[PDB]
């Protein structure tokens, strides 16, 4: 069908990642399981010697609905672990590729990585630093969880050394040890790993994927390892629309990450939205992004609700606690008034599927969700169709307007409070400039 | 010799496989099947696949050596087995009419020296895991069962699952099963499933009613569905590899050529970024518009599969250049921007146009809603 011919734009990309993972690296550089140990036996990152743990990158970028995802698709002639930064990240890609072909549950890079609950519970960067890849800073910041998982790791081998050896008396059995063993991570059978929407990850979170996938290499002996190949993270996601500092733009931004990951030779741009169908929108949305001026032109067309009276059906995007102010009204008010009324909310529970009740009201349990009332931040990723912003002026960013109008397919559902574009309002541009020199960079590949 | 590989399904597969090999079972169903001879102009090509398919004769072979499998690599073989006895007649009732394989069949032709030969690292595998013929089926069972599970990954789907992702045609079904399942893999075209999908739609060839006009359950029917069809046989089986080759040859030249001149005229325009964005979006819609992707698809279509045919025609999406690379070197990027939207997009009147309907200035209308705050205090600027 006509809406595909953008396919023989994702070729060569696979053909650079085909050519990426190959690589085999020299002896020399590759990381000995010995580093590993003294890391669980170092009681303070003050003690971590500096040691560059290899890897390399394609990245992959664009707004949303350009199709990014058609590539994660399209990865399915090679072998790859497909993985994402947010459970529903992850069961979207799930649903998304496990609709054209085979696809195996698709977790987040928590469930690979290690990532457990006594996790979470930790707070982190409280141990100081003061670029080479020489990376230390990153697991200096994450120590807490690098510490734990190395632990653990260490406290509990020969799954992968046995088949070696039985080779060695007569490399073939060693890859068939994941089809004999259940669990060993995925991380144990590719060095292609693919994190969908990489903007959700925190900048140190790439070093810690690096870190425990040459962990888990070496603790198992995989025959990747042995035969010196090297991590391969193709990091999609949108950097302008997803926000510390994110792993797409520590990896746009950061200049020997930009210059070790070789990016302008490594990097694809997806330029098109087949979700807006009208021109105006279009124009608005690609200045956005990409820096251009804002002129009065584009104004005029934004220029072309907090009383839950007369929108139904639509949600409104707050910063923190309006929402749990509205939401409250809204049950408050339906009391005189299709629904009743009975944590991530304020409180009570509105009938609209959430209908039925009993306690598995329609389901285990009480927490649910509710798509009313939800802030900016949380609103990125979820795509809508029911939109009506609400901006507070004295802390208005651009990054905010174009995440918050661009949930939405078409600008005939879009509503908010004031102009954006009108109002005093916080310009983000270094990652607009790179983006746009990227684009103006021979090397890069462009996919409509 | 006519080598065959054979996609085989069963009503799990791994558990009557594994019982298959053990000598311990259920009929199978040849659900897609390639068939190639060892050891060339594409005309031979066509010529050679032609002649092993054939109109009447299931396959032209008197020898056959058929690799069963079942699904980097989408399918990996299982047993291998061959065909020299009269037993040579249930492959071609197999292949040709559908009709399931016995089991006794597949023993008395089950060769074993090529099936265990592809899976003695695999006992070796699982004996190891124990230690820390085939028949360690019959204690420690799930373990294998297990095993071959992971090892043959998605081998065990149900019949609506070959029938939804691969195709709601026949067409589809037939040739995208074989090609991107078998041919892509022994035969290039490392390309997505909606790839070879969309090269099949442009397989514009010969439709023919079906004698027994029917479609859909579970696993007896899609083989009848399938092994009976008129693609599955002839110049259309034939040639449809050879034709995705030549569509994505005629693609792949234009898409190429074009991106060359974006390429450079995007790493040579010393220019504003206004006009950058501008120009790269006008760049990728005067190459790669729908009207013009529906040209290039027209012209890359066929109509008869024989190469010595090609209904197709060269194609004018590349040489559709002149209209927009005048780049020689308001601005003229702008300008074409815009005759160009009003195509594509509509024509957006004008203010006059409805000052005209308005003859609210005057009109009594300007606080007919201005002066109308109607309580919420277009409206409330400095609400798309
Ligand atoms: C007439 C025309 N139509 C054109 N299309 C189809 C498009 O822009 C399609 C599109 C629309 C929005 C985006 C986007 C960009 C950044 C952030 C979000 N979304 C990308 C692509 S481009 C031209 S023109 N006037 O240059 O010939």
């Amino acid at each position: 069908f006509l809406n595909f011919t953008s396919m023989h734009g994702v070729q060569p990309i696979l053909k650079r990642i085909r050519e990426l993972s190959q690589q085999q690296l020299d002896g020399a550089q590759v990381p000995h399981l010995q580093w590993f140990r003294d890391v669980a036996a170092l009681e303070s990152p003050a003690g971590l010697p500096l040691r560059e743990f290899p890897f390399a990158v394609y990245l992959i970028t664009g707004n949303a609905g350009s199709g990014k995802s058609t590539c994660v698709q399209t990865i399915e002639v090679l072998d790859c672990v497909v993985t994402g930064a947010t459970r529903i990240a992850a069961q979207n890609m799930y649903a998304k590729l496990s609709g054209a072909f085979l696809s195996r549950p698709i977790n987040t890079i928590f469930h690979e990585f290690g990532f457990r609950g006594n996790h979470v519970q930790a707070q982190l960067g409280q141990y100081p630093y003061t670029a080479s890849l020489e990376q230390r800073r990153d697991l200096t910041y994450y120590w807490e969880v690098i510490l734990d998982l190395t632990k653990r790791a260490l406290a509990a081998r020969n799954e992968f050394r046995a088949l070696a050896a039985l080779e060695r008396t007569l490399g073939a059995l060693t890859r068939l040890a994941p089809a004999t063993h259940g669990a060993l991570p995925a991380f144990t059978r590719s060095n292609v790993i693919v994190i969908d929407e990489a903007g959700l990850l925190g900048r140190h979170l790439l070093t810690a994927v690096v870190y425990c996938w040459w962990m888990i290499n070496a603790l198992y002996h995989t025959p990747q390892y042995a035969a010196r190949l090297r991590p391969v993270l193709v990091c999609v996601g949108s950097p302008t629309q997803t926000a510390s500092e994110n792993v797409l733009t520590y990896l746009i931004c950061n200049r020997t990450l930009r210059e070790y990951a070789r990016l302008s030779y490594s990097w694809a741009i997806f330029i098109n939205n087949k979700r807006c169908v009208e021109h105006e929108f279009g124009n608005l949305m690609k200045v956005l992004e990409y820096g251009l001026p804002i002129t009065e032109e584009h104004m005029q067309f934004v220029d072309r609700i907090t009383n839950p009276a007369n929108l139904p059906g639509w949600t409104r995007l707050f910063s923190h606690k309006e929402v749990s102010a509205y939401m409250a009204k809204l049950h408050a008010y339906l009391k005189v008034t299709v629904v009743f009324t009975l944590q991530d909310q304020d409180a009570t529970y509105v009938l609209n599927t959430l209908m039925g009740y009993t306690p598995y009201v329609v389901v285990v349990n009480y927490g649910i969700s509710s798509k009313l009332a939800m802030t900016i931040t949380r609103s990125q990723g979820l795509s809508l169709d029911k939109v009506a912003i609400c901006f507070t002026p004295g802390n208005l960013r651009l990054n905010s307007a174009y995440v918050a109008m661009s949930r939405t397919t078409s600008s005939e559902f879009l509503r908010m409070n004031l102009n954006p574009l009108r109002e005093r309002h916080e310009r983000d541009d270094v990652i607009s400039e790179h983006i746009l020199s990227a684009l103006r960079d021979p090397n890069v590949v462009i996919v409509y | 010799p006519v080598e065959v590989t054979a996609l085989y399904a069963t009503d799990c597969v791994i558990t009557s496989s594994i019982a298959l090999l053990t000598n311990s079972a259920e009929p199978v169903y040849i659900f897609s099947y390639d068939a190639y001879t060892h050891t060339p102009t594409e005309q031979d090509r066509f010529e050679e696949s032609r002649a092993l398919y054939q109109a009447s004769g299931g396959l032209n072979g008197d020898s056959f050596r058929v690799t069963f499998c079942l699904l980097r690599g989408r399918t990996r073989p299982m047993f291998v087995c061959r065909f020299e006895r009269d037993d040579v007649a249930a492959l071609q009732d197999a292949l040709a009419h559908g009709t399931p394989l016995q089991p006794d069949h597949i023993a008395a032709t089950l060769d074993a020296e090529a099936t265990f030969a592809l899976h003695a690292n695999m006992i070796l595998a699982l004996t190891v895991a124990i230690n820390n013929l085939t028949t360690l089926y019959v204690h420690h069972e799930v373990r294998v069962l297990a095993a071959y599970r992971r090892a043959y990954y998605g081998s065990a789907q149900s019949p609506f699952w070959f029938l939804s992702k691969f195709g709601p045609d026949e067409k589809s079904l037939v040739l995208t099963t074989r090609y991107y399942l078998l041919q892509a893999q022994r035969l290039t075209a490392t390309y997505d499933l909606q790839a070879i999908k969309d090269i099949c739609a442009t397989y514009a060839i010969p439709h023919a009613p079906r004698p027994d006009t029917v479609s859909a359950t579970s696993f007896a029917a899609i083989t009848r569905f399938c092994c009976t069809s008129q693609y599955a046989r002839g110049a259309a089986a034939a040639g449809f590899p050879l034709y995705v080759e030549r569509r994505i040859a005629a693609d792949v030249r234009e898409t190429s050529a074009l991106e060359k001149f974006i390429t450079h005229d995007r790493s040579c325009l010393r220019v504003s970024d206004r006009e950058f964005i501008t120009y790269i979006y006008l760049a990728h819609f005067e190459c790669f518009s729908p009207p013009r992707l529906a040209t290039h698809l027209r012209a890359v279509t066929t109509h008869d599969p024989n190469p010595a045919a090609s209904t197709e025609q060269p194609s004018p999406l590349g040489r559709e250049a002149v209209e927009q690379f005048f780049c020689h070197v308001v601005s003229f990027f702008e300008r074409k921007a815009s005759r160009n939207a009003l195509e594509h997009f509509g024509r957006r009147e004008t203010l006059t146009e409805v000052l005209g309907r308005y003859n609210p200035d005057a009109g009594g209308t300007v606080e007919g809603f201005a002066s109308e705050l109607l309580g919420r205090i277009c409206v409330s600027l400095c609400i798309d």
